[PDB]
Parts: C-alpha cells; structure tokens; sequence
DNA sequence: GACCCTATACGCGGCCGCCCTGGAGAATCCCGGTGCCGAGGCCGCTCAATTGGTCGTAGACAGCTCTAGCACCGCTTAAACGCACGTACGCGCTGTCCCCCGCGTTTTAACCGCCAAGGGGATTACTCCCTAGTCTCCAGGCACGTGTCAGATATATACATCCTGTTCTAGAGC
DNA sequence: GCTCTAGAACAGGATGTATATATCTGACACGTGCCTGGAGACTAGGGAGTAATCCCCTTGGCGGTTAAAACGCGGGGGACAGCGCGTACGTGCGTTTAAGCGGTGCTAGAGCTGTCTACGACCAATTGAGCGGCCTCGGCACCGGGATTCTCCAGGGCGGCCGCGTATAGGGTC
C-alpha cells in the first residue's frame, strides 16, 4: 500500500493548480449558491452565463487572494495549519 | 507577456501569461494590485519553511 | 538626520494609543522605515498637484486630496 | 521606593492616549521630516503650517492603526510583543 | 456626536466625539472604513488578553 | 620531615542514535501523431474625423499687494535618552492524543449534446413635459464686530485602591 | 503538655483619579451691512418615455458518461500548552536637549486686476479604414508513449556521551 507523506501530495495540488488557470469550483454549485443569494434581493431574477463566470473568477481570485493572506498569518504565527482565527484576522486587517 | 510565453515556449499570448507578466513587474505589481485578470491564476511561490 | 528626528517616547506614544502593551526594541527603525515610504508616497503626490498648479508652496488642500486619492481621505481640512 | 509591574503602566498610556487625542509626535521633529523628504523631489519648496498638520494627522492615524494591526496580529501569534515582522504581515495583507 | 457628547459631560460638538459617534456606530464606520477624521484619535478599547 | 594510602580530574576506548544511500511505484515533462476550432487574413461598407475659415473665450499674462513662512533670539518648563535592577516573556524543546492527509470505494451530481420556449435587452417612429439659457431682482446668504458663556488650565480636597504593620491562630519541636 | 515559626486579613498611611469651584482669555454665534445667485417665467428643441417588434438567450427538459465528492479507515503530523531560562524590554532615576511659544521684520509667492492673444466644437462634408462576415490555416487541446525525477522503505558511515585507566595533590603515620 505504497503511501506519499502527508504533505508532499499538498505541495504537489499546490504547484499543480497554482501553474493552471483552470476554475476550482464547479460551475453549477456556484451559479445555484448566486441563485439563492440573489433570490432574497429581487424576485425572479435571471443571470447570463457570462455574469455567472465573471462573478465565479472575481469570487475564487478573492478567495485564493485571502488563502495566500491566511497562509502568511499562519507561517507568521509559526503554524502550518491555517485555522478561521486567521481568517477573521485577515478579514479585520482590511477592515471587511 | 511575450516575455513569459518564450519561458513557457507557446507562440500565443494567454490570459496565464498576462496574469504573469503584470505580477512579475513590480511597478505593474503596485499599478495593478487592486485588478482581478480572469483565468490568470497566480504566481507559483512556496515558502521555504514549507518545502522539505 | 530627520528620519531619526523623531523619537521612541513618540513610537511608544503611537503604539499606546493603537493599544499595544509592549514594544519590542528593534521595530522602532521599522516602523520610522514604514513611516519614511508612506510620508514619501503622500509627499509625491502632493508635489505632483504642487507642480500641476504652478505653485511651489504645498498647501493643505492638495494634500487632502493627494490622501483622499490613495483611498486615506482626511476631514477637517 | 514604590515599584509597578511590567504592564499596569503600559495599560494606563493606553487609556490615556486613547481618551484624549493629543498631537503625539512632535511638530519641529516631522516639519524637518517632511522637508528633508520634499527636498528631493522639489527644491526651494515650502510648506504652509495648515498643510504639516494635516500630514502630521494622516500619518499619525496611519501609523495608529497599522500598530493597530501590528497588535491584532501578534495576539494572533500569542504573543504581547509586537515585532517587525508582524508590521511585514499586516503591510503584506494590507497590500502596502 | 451630541450623544457622545452628552456621554463626555459637555454640550459642544468636538471632532474626537465625531470620531467616536462614527467608529462606535457599524454602518457608519463601514461607510467611512477608509476615513481618517484629524483631531478624533480612536476608539478606546483594550483587548482582552491585556488586561491582567 | 619523609613514605604510603586515597579521592579527584584528565585522557582514551567503546557504543548507539544521527545522518546519509539504492529500488521502485508514481507524478510530471518532452515528444510522435491528429484535429478542429479558434485565430489570422481578405471583401465590402459604413461611421467618425479633419481640413477650409470661425469667434467668444479659457487661459495667459505685467504691475501690484498683501497676508505670512522661514531664520534665528534667550529661554522656559513638557519632555527624551543613557543606565541599572527585575520580573513579562519570546521560543527551542518537550509527549502526546487528537486532527488532518492519502489511497480505496461508491455514488453523485457536474459537464455535455439538442431543443422548446417564453420573458427580456435593443432600437426605430413618434411624442412629451421637463430641462439648459436668458431678463430682472429680493430674500436667503457671506463677511466683519463684539457680549459672554462653554470650555480650558489649575489648586485643593474627598473617595478608592495598593501596601506595609501588625495580631492571631495553627502546627512542629522538645 | 509547654514553647515557639510562620501564614493570613484587616488597620492605617501613601498615593491616584476625580469633583468642585476659580477664573480667564477666546472664539460661538447673533446683528448687521450689504450681495451675489438662483426664484419666477418664456423659448424651445434635445433626451427620455412608449411601443414595437425582435430575437435571443437563458431556463427547463430528455438523459449519458464520468471526474469528482462523500463515505469512513489508517498511521503520521502537529496544534495547544507546562517548565527553566536568560534576555531583552519595563520601569525608576540624573542629564541633556531640543521642542513649545512669542516679538520684529521681509520678501518669496499666491493671488489679484485689468488686459491680450491664441484655441477648440462646431458651420457643413466627405473618406478611409473600423468591423461584420467569410475563407483559410495552424497550434495548442487531446491521446498516448517514453524519459526524468519525486520521494517512501529498509540498509551503510559518523560523532557525542559514558565507563575505565591513570597522573596527581592531599592527608595519615612513624
């Protein structure tokens, strides 16, 4: 039962979707969670494909972008983990 | 961009060599921080601590 | 020899009232480097919109707006 | 003599700085700063005294709330100091 | 700002009771998060793990 | 005063954890071959600009002038920076049991391929009521004078907390 | 059972922040003296509204197939702290020291005034390539094949610590 390090196969998903620009999230999960969150704003609301991807690259860059400063906040604290403490910091730091 | 495709030796410029060649300048860095690029990516950086 | 015309009671001062307890020794030259790069940014736009006016004194207003620019805008000015 | 512990000193500057908002850095210290920095750029330049205070304000609130977050992250580190890097992290995220 | 100022013991608007009335309120310290009031210092809080 | 025994530290030999090296399964890069869909080039053709003079003008401009910032004059009391004692801690190591990662399996929903289809963005023909401009002026509005009360600086005195002194009671020793 | 050491909690003294006037210069804001700026009201034609398709395109419906997510499972990783410590600030000081404030110019400079030349959307008109659409073509997507190396198990070299041999100074004895 040949078994990488828990660790190395970490770095190696890092090197992997850091060189590729392919999207993360799936599409559907995402424009279904766009869906529902815009349902509670205006009633039978539509969304072209294009609004969908757009709103889905702006939300991973963010979301990678807070990942990198979560990251850093963890290597600062001499952690490896990165725990919701670091994102609430992260938050608090840009003041969102 | 150009630049960076000749690195990664494709003829053709793609957003990841856009995403590339504005986060690699500095002073494109500071002109460009606040801009999100679509299918750019990032910048393939791993901290020493983190590398066996 | 002003970057060090500034003095570490006034460090101290500007950390107690960002509410920290302790400060460790060697962040003073860090923090008067920090504080040198933002007074350098903030000094550049106001002698850009200077220069722009015909003007060689830099008054106060312009520098509101060399702040408010750069997303620190300032009230009372 | 009367001696105090390390901290209820520390304690009372931070109340007392935090009521009142007293100019903490010296006017003649950050006027020659201020000079010094503008003499590169543009010689023979003047500065109005309306014009150091408002950039005495702006960096004093700058600085205030980048210790603000120097603090935030070194309480994230479990930690009383606060440290150059702390001030590297919060920049960093920060994005200055 | 005059309930701060009532909470100060004073009649007169000052800018530190702006300051205060603007930080202490959220939507109004959400709409001037990247606003810096002069004359107004801080909110006065202590964190948690200071205090002894 | 000299000889023998004894405790102490210095030098040397041995052992084991620490620090590395091949074999092999597997992730990743270069390459042989194909393709097809996206990118580059060409045919009309249709929409914004510039030359031929334009004119009220946004700007430019010499004399002036008017409020004021920089240079240094003694200082005066908030202060800062050099030094010593100590108690808050930063951070290397610490054992471990809980927390996260890595193949296996299933299942589970995402991506895909085609089509109805009904609500919705775009612009053409036409109209409308609401918006830029101009003539006159008057009540809302900007700048100078000044009484004084809200606030600023300050001494003295009261309630509140830190601390050192002391009295008392519990427990070990003879 | 008698004598005595030591921990523990209020008792009063020291010190800190804080209320209470005492007062004092200081600008808040009304009064006033103007004053400039939109309120009232035509003139009217340019942008917005209404429609009117119009299409178009995004939502939903038939699944098919399969990359990927959820299910625990197993051993390794390591996040959250307790102790000693030493070490780098916290907190006091005597000493600088340089910063805070005020009277008298002074001309650099920012407007400021009235004056003077150049300057850009339009008065009306193309026109030459921008772009929609079509033809062509080529380069990375896709499919495997193969090489290189990433990296986890299960064996070979190497230095620190402990035990032993031995030199040496101190003490006992005749």
């Amino acid at each position: 039962p040949h078994r990488y390090r828990p660790g190395t196969v970490a770095l190696r998903e890092i090197r992997r979707y850091q060189k590729s620009t392919e999207l993360l999230i799936r599409k559907l999960p995402f424009q279904r969670l766009v869906r529902e969150i815009a349902q509670d704003f205006k009633t039978d609301l539509r969304f072209q494909s294009s609004a969908v991807m757009a709103l889905q690259e702006a939300s991973e860059a963010y979301l990678v972008a807070l990942f990198e400063d979560t990251n850093l906040c963890a290597i600062h604290a001499k952690r490896v983990t990165i725990m919701p403490k670091d994102i609430q910091l992260a938050r608090r730091i840009r003041g969102e | 961009a150009g630049n960076a495709a000749r690195d990664n030796k494709k003829t053709r410029i793609i957003p990841r060599h856009l995403q590339l060649a504005v986060r690699n300048d500095e002073e494109l860095n500071k002109l460009l921080g606040r801009v999100t690029i679509a299918q750019g990516g990032v910048l393939p950086n791993i901290q020493s601590v983190l590398l066996p | 020899d002003n970057i060090q015309g500034i003095t570490k009671p006034a460090i101290r001062r500007l950390a107690r009232r960002g509410g920290v307890k302790r400060i460790s020794g060697l962040i003073y030259e860090e923090t008067r480097g920090v504080l040198k790069v933002f007074l350098e940014n903030v000094i550049r736009d106001a002698v850009t919109y200077t220069e722009h006016a015909k003007r060689k004194t830099v008054t106060a207003m312009d520098v509101v707006y060399a702040l408010k620019r750069q997303g620190r805008t300032l009230y009372g000015f």
